[PDB]
């Protein structure tokens, strides 16, 4: 039943058992529930009492660390003569949280979460090396950072009449400021977040397996606000999330193969052990051998 | 005005902070919130769940074949039949588990563990095991004799077709932590062996090897400190269609 | 005591005389939705017994080179009875289930299956990058296979999948297991069509052997779905 | 310290330390009593 | 003096923000407040007034004939009249409405929604219709046998012109979002018919077309979410004499 | 009649309903009433407590974001040789909410406005490429903006006297500071402004229709207090408003077809569906197409 | 947090929850009652 | 917004100074503390053995 | 001025003038009285 837990439990002394019809040791696993043997009922114990806390541990601590969820570098420059393909002086990202590893295993230990999230902002400039062979100095620019809701108009250029942000939320930042903070609420349509989908989000059969629009928080356009200088330069946006106010629901195996790719959980494995599809544990020679024996 | 002087630290972006920051959509409602089953609210739950042990991690077991751990009828009296190593933060049967795996994310683990061993024979399979835990200081045991001095259950196989071998928390700090030394002293546990008791006897028309599973899990005593980023998951280079959310 | 079982739904009836106990989901009870938690207005329909009720699907046979089979929730019910006739009938549907797997052989047989309910299941690929298509996650009544049971066909560890509401079915001590999964979903209700809440999974860890005269040995599966209620009436889709 | 008028951009609340690990390890309709025979 | 230090986000423009500001004329007195009729405090206000929509959005129709559908007598019966699409935040006859504009304002939309008709024909003029309103899931009915199965209203022609389907809030999730998906499980709301349920009768001395106006507006149960840029106005230049203002 | 609305209302549950004489889905659309029927009377409904908040919808969360107003780019170097009409290291700028459209529309969808203005001033500096092929580096300069009333007395130049401000308010800021934000008080000689003003503003016949000069905030001159560098450079300040304390009066129908002047409401709309003048919403084939039907 | 002397310099008032829908929706001398015919 | 202004000294790094820092790793529980013989509280008490 | 959640954020703590010399200076069982003779 719920209980209140700070410390992890003491440990009671406890004397020799001889009793007909008890067996502690004894278990059903085929009834799913986890062995109830107690240190106590299973050696002969001392009286300790435990101080050792539990707080690191909590979900919140868990999950509450701002971690990197987007990089991206581009070219700021003159873009006449670039290519459509090119970043021109501005980028559009749709949120997600799958692109780095780290942070998208600990998300995916579970099936439901519910959080605000926290975003930072951090940008780096350094100067173009082909063309300007000379370092001249780092400008101090000025950043719009826009949130637009997934599937709604994003601007094409940088210069764009929808950098007016008339309703849309921007946060204009300095590089010589710290890096930009501010929150987004948990705005599901639902009352959680759905790390896994077992479904499709579309009344046809063409949908998308595993992507719900739903769980999309939006997409982040950033541009910068200064035209362009007479020599190009390289910005680097880094873009940190850190999950707060967090419930989490149905705690899920971790992954073990590699990620493949940030729309599905397909799955290849390393060529040999560890983390292999035929064999998760590198390997030993015998059940008999110790794989790291002390030997004096 | 109020006078004011800034500290050491002042501006610097922390990842592990905890501030409030401007919400950047005023008057927004959140969805009201929904009762849903099997709330998670600190990770020790999830640890004192029992999870199989990979004991057959050995080139010939492919596949599920490395979960279960194969038993015959032998000749010989007192005859050892596997051995389990100790540590939790390095890799081996005990890693690629829920306490394993949520004690990976950290670096400081303390309390005991429970290690449950169900057989999977058939009905008409009888026999006698032992499985003893050996606090560290020498070499693992490979005779009974020297085995059963340490910690140990002795398992006869019956109705309830699993046992639980309890490693309690012996050490001499409170807690033990992680490095990348196998044999340090505030790192090694002991060892799990695994003995024939009398036999494994069985009548002509049933299997002559029986497999038997074997799950760990923590104690409720069991915490877990200094977390640190997992070394079970890692990446060289952006992931498939990590571009395409640029696009 | 614990090893003998009723369970009795509408006009259906499931005795069994191995059973080992029965396991809820996270302590959890099917139940109808509560007005503080609704959000269709319009009044809804609960079939009661002509729904809630057993439906035995087709039984799969165990064999020495079996990886594991699935069935997905609720679409491998979406078109049987009652159930099925209201599943196409209306846009919205919630309910949860109790699953009862059976599985009997002789006192010489040995064998180990988890049987183990997975809320959302979402399945990957295999050594591509292309994600799984319609056809590969709704197969109905049939069911599928495991490609890949040792990482549960989707990236983690099967010996981890007892963080999940499971049983085992072990030859020499049960023939049958029994789950009771309530509503599982971020929605108060779902479009049953399109998205699945559950998904039985059946996996022998400890391959079936014996040396008597070997008999087929087949795994059924009977799914009671539970306080059903269906919203949205309109023509069938089917 | 929170001067925003919204309600969730306070810092991360770390205060909760109420536990249910037996809804992950003993889903069973009947509890176990200590040393009788479960099956 | 006080020791402090700066946090992330110091310096920061965001649009949204909620700060005082430094007055930039002291000591200045307003203009007294005057009653004015009309005061508007809450944008949902304004969505529950019906206005007109463009069901008639064909090439053959020009401006105000837009806002009108005709009916003619049939000789074939069970015969459908016009169809309604179902989203507020996609382009169609809900666009150009106050629910529909003001929704275009916001992500998130939940809540019913009602459509009265008018029938504009002559005192002599007779008829009965029926329209439905069917959930999302599959086709659009194109047969009355099909449709009445769905939510749906007998209308009879009277002393009463106007009649009201209420298309109620059936959805599985609290909101309703927006995204360029039309087909999306999170965004599609079913569809509106309107079916002959006996026949338009006139005599030979009325007109035998007769016009129907639709209006549609949200109940006090509507609501809004996710403030957006609205997608209905836009300029890819200055505005004229917006130079002006600089000379 | 008055009253307080913070959620969404409730839905009650209903039964059979086969009265005489009562009709509750019939109404009468020429008095001008809003149909009252409910979802209760119209089809039989379930017991729903609703939580959604509407807090979202108010008008001064509506219309309290910080919009663009203003963007103006200007030379900051040698002017002894420039045109007249070139912005010699200085600009004025009459105050308005016409000139970019995002925010236009949202405050005229209604007739009379009453709220003070928070004005943000964002100063971005560019090395000219013209002449200083090179960059050298962006220069922190200190601007000036004075607000002067309608109508007054502006600087002709950047070294002009007017510039001292005996009485008249004038921020001062430098580009390496945050965005300079004051705040002008509700200013009107009358009780809220005239969005749409259907007269003249002047006693005689050649007045401007629409204009009421009373409704115009004021003239904001923004100058560089820097004397020029050797070297040019394009200096672009943006001016951006927030109302606040607002008040708004009698709601009125969107604007459909797009903008031709800051002036008047002159429409001309665009060559084809959507927004056109003889068809705002796109076509579609007949009244019996849905133009998304879902086909399986 | 206003430290300023004047009164409009304060942030933005978002606590006005009150509203009369009707003067838009039911501007008619005489009301209506449900279900009875309006006309 | 709170009116504030600088004071000399704002930004140094003095090694004797006396203030909270941010904790690099939140809700640590550090080890319970065990009696040691021998504790020393001021550097006069080591003086005073010859 | 300790603002963060931890307590081993704060700063130094100078407030412990508690002494006990005598654990270094006489570690004895048995304590000496002033002039006698200790041996």
């Amino acid at each position: 039943i719920e209980s209140i837990i700070k410390t992890a439990t003491d440990t009671v002394k406890s004397e020799i058992n001889a009793e007909l019809g008890v067996v502690p040791s004894l278990n059903a696993v085929e009834t799913g529930a986890t062995s109830n043997t107690e240190p106590e009922e299973a050696i002969q114990t001392r009286t300790v009492i435990n101080q050792h806390g539990v707080s690191e541990t909590l979900v919140e601590n868990f999950l509450s660390r701002a971690a990197l969820v987007s990089k991206r570098s581009f070219e700021y420059k003159d873009h006449t003569s670039s290519t459509a393909r090119a970043d021109k002086n501005f980028f559009k990202w749709t949120i997600n949280t799958r692109s780095f590893v780290q942070l998208r295993r600990k998300l995916e230990l579970f099936t439901y979460l519910r959080f605000d999230a926290e975003i930072t902002i951090l940008t780096t400039v350094a100067v173009n090396g082909s063309g300007n062979n000379t370092y001249v100095g780092l400008p101090d620019l000025t950043l719009q950072a826009m949130f637009v809701p997934t599937g709604a108009l994003t601007p094409e250029k940088q210069d764009s009449f929808h950098w007016q942000s008339g309703s849309n939320a921007s946060v204009f930042f300095k590089i010589s400021d710290p890096p930009a903070r501010i929150t987004i609420p948990f705005m599901c349509i639902n009352s959680a977040y759905s790390v896994f989908y077992d479904g499709f989000a579309g009344f046809e059969k063409n949908g998308l397996y595993g992507i719900n629009p739903a769980d999309t928080i939006g997409n982040l356009c950033v541009r910068i606000v200064n035209e362009h200088q007479p020599v190009g330069f390289t910005v680097t946006v880094r873009v940190y999330m850190k999950p707060k106010h967090i419930k989490a629901w149905a705690p899920r195996p971790p992954r073990t193969l590699p990620y493949m790719s940030i729309a599905n959980a397909n799955y290849k494995g390393k060529e040999r052990a560890p983390n292999a599809l035929s064999a998760i544990i590198g390997n030993r020679d015998s059940v008999k051998t110790m794989p790291h024996n002390i030997v004096n | 005005g109020v006078p004011t002087y800034l500290l050491p630290g002042s501006g610097q972006f922390l990842t592990t902070d905890d501030h409030s920051s401007a919400p950047a959509l005023p008057c927004f409602n959140p969805t009201p919130e929904m009762h849903i089953p099997g709330q998670v609210r600190n990770m020790l739950e999830v640890v004192q769940v029992e999870s199989m042990m990979e004991i057959n991690n050995t080139e010939s077991a492919v596949g599920m074949e490395r979960l279960k751990v194969d038993i015959s009828a032998l000749t010989d009296v007192d005859q050892l039949l596997f051995n389990i190593p100790l540590d939790i933060q390095l890799d081996g049967p005990l890693r690629n588990t829920l306490v394993g795996n949520i004690s990976r994310y950290y670096t400081h683990w303390s309390g005991s563990l429970e290690m449950t061993f169900m057989f999977c024979g058939s009905f008409m399979a009888a026999g006698k095991l032992i499985l003893c835990y050996t606090p560290p200081g020498g070499s693992c045991p490979t005779t009974r004799e020297t085995a059963m001095l340490g910690t140990h259950i002795v398992w006869d196989f019956g109705l309830q077709s699993s046992v639980t071998l309890i490693i309690p928390w012996i050490s001499g700090s409170h807690y033990r932590m992680f490095n990348n030394d196998a044999k340090s002293t505030n790192a090694n546990v002991g060892y799990v062996t695994c003995f024939m008791q009398t036999n494994l006897i069985v009548p002509s028309e049933s299997s002559d090897t029986c497999s038997l599973i074997g799950f760990i899990a923590a104690k409720d005593d069991f915490s877990l400190r200094l977390m640190r980023d997992s070394p079970d998951i890692g990446q060289l280079d952006h992931l498939h269609a990590a571009e395409a959310a640029y696009q | 005591s614990d090893r003998v079982l009723q369970l009795k739904l509408g006009n259906s009836a499931i005795v069994t005389q191995e059973a080992a106990n029965y396991c809820c989901a996270y302590g959890e009870w099917p139940n109808y939705l509560p007005d503080h938690e609704a959000v269709a207005i319009d009044k809804p329909t609960q079939p009661e017994t002509a729904t809630d009720r057993f439906y035995t699907l087709k039984s799969v046979k165990w064999e020495t080179g079996s990886t594991g089979w699935w069935w997905k929730l609720p679409d491998a019910l979406n078109n049987i009875g009652m159930f099925g006739q209201n599943v196409q009938h209306h846009y919205l549907y919630r309910s949860g289930f109790l699953i009862h797997v059976q599985c009997n052989a002789t006192k010489f047989h040995q064998g180990a299956l988890l049987v183990v309910a997975i809320p959302e299941h979402q399945r990957g690929a295999h050594n591509t990058n292309t994600s799984p298509g319609f056809d590969d996650i709704m197969k109905g009544e049939e069911g599928g296979t495991f490609n890949h049971p040792y990482v549960l066909d989707d990236g983690t560890s099967l010996a981890c999948a007892t963080i999940f509401p499971h049983q085992w079915i072990n030859l020499r001590t049960n023939n049958s297991a029994t789950i009771v999964l309530p509503w599982m979903n971020a929605a108060p209700m779902d479009f049953p069509l399109r998205h699945n809440q559950w998904t039985l999974a059946i996996i022998p860890v400890v391959p079936l052997g014996t040396r008597t005269t070997s008999s087929m040995v087949p795994i059924t599966v009977s799914i009671a779905p539970m306080c059903c209620e269906f919203n949205g009436l309109r023509h069938a889709i089917t | 310290i929170n001067f925003y008028k919204d309600s969730y951009a306070a810092s991360a609340s770390k205060q909760d330390f109420s536990q249910d690990p037996s809804k992950f390890t003993e889903p069973v309709v009947e509890g176990l009593k200590a040393g009788a025979p479960v099956l």
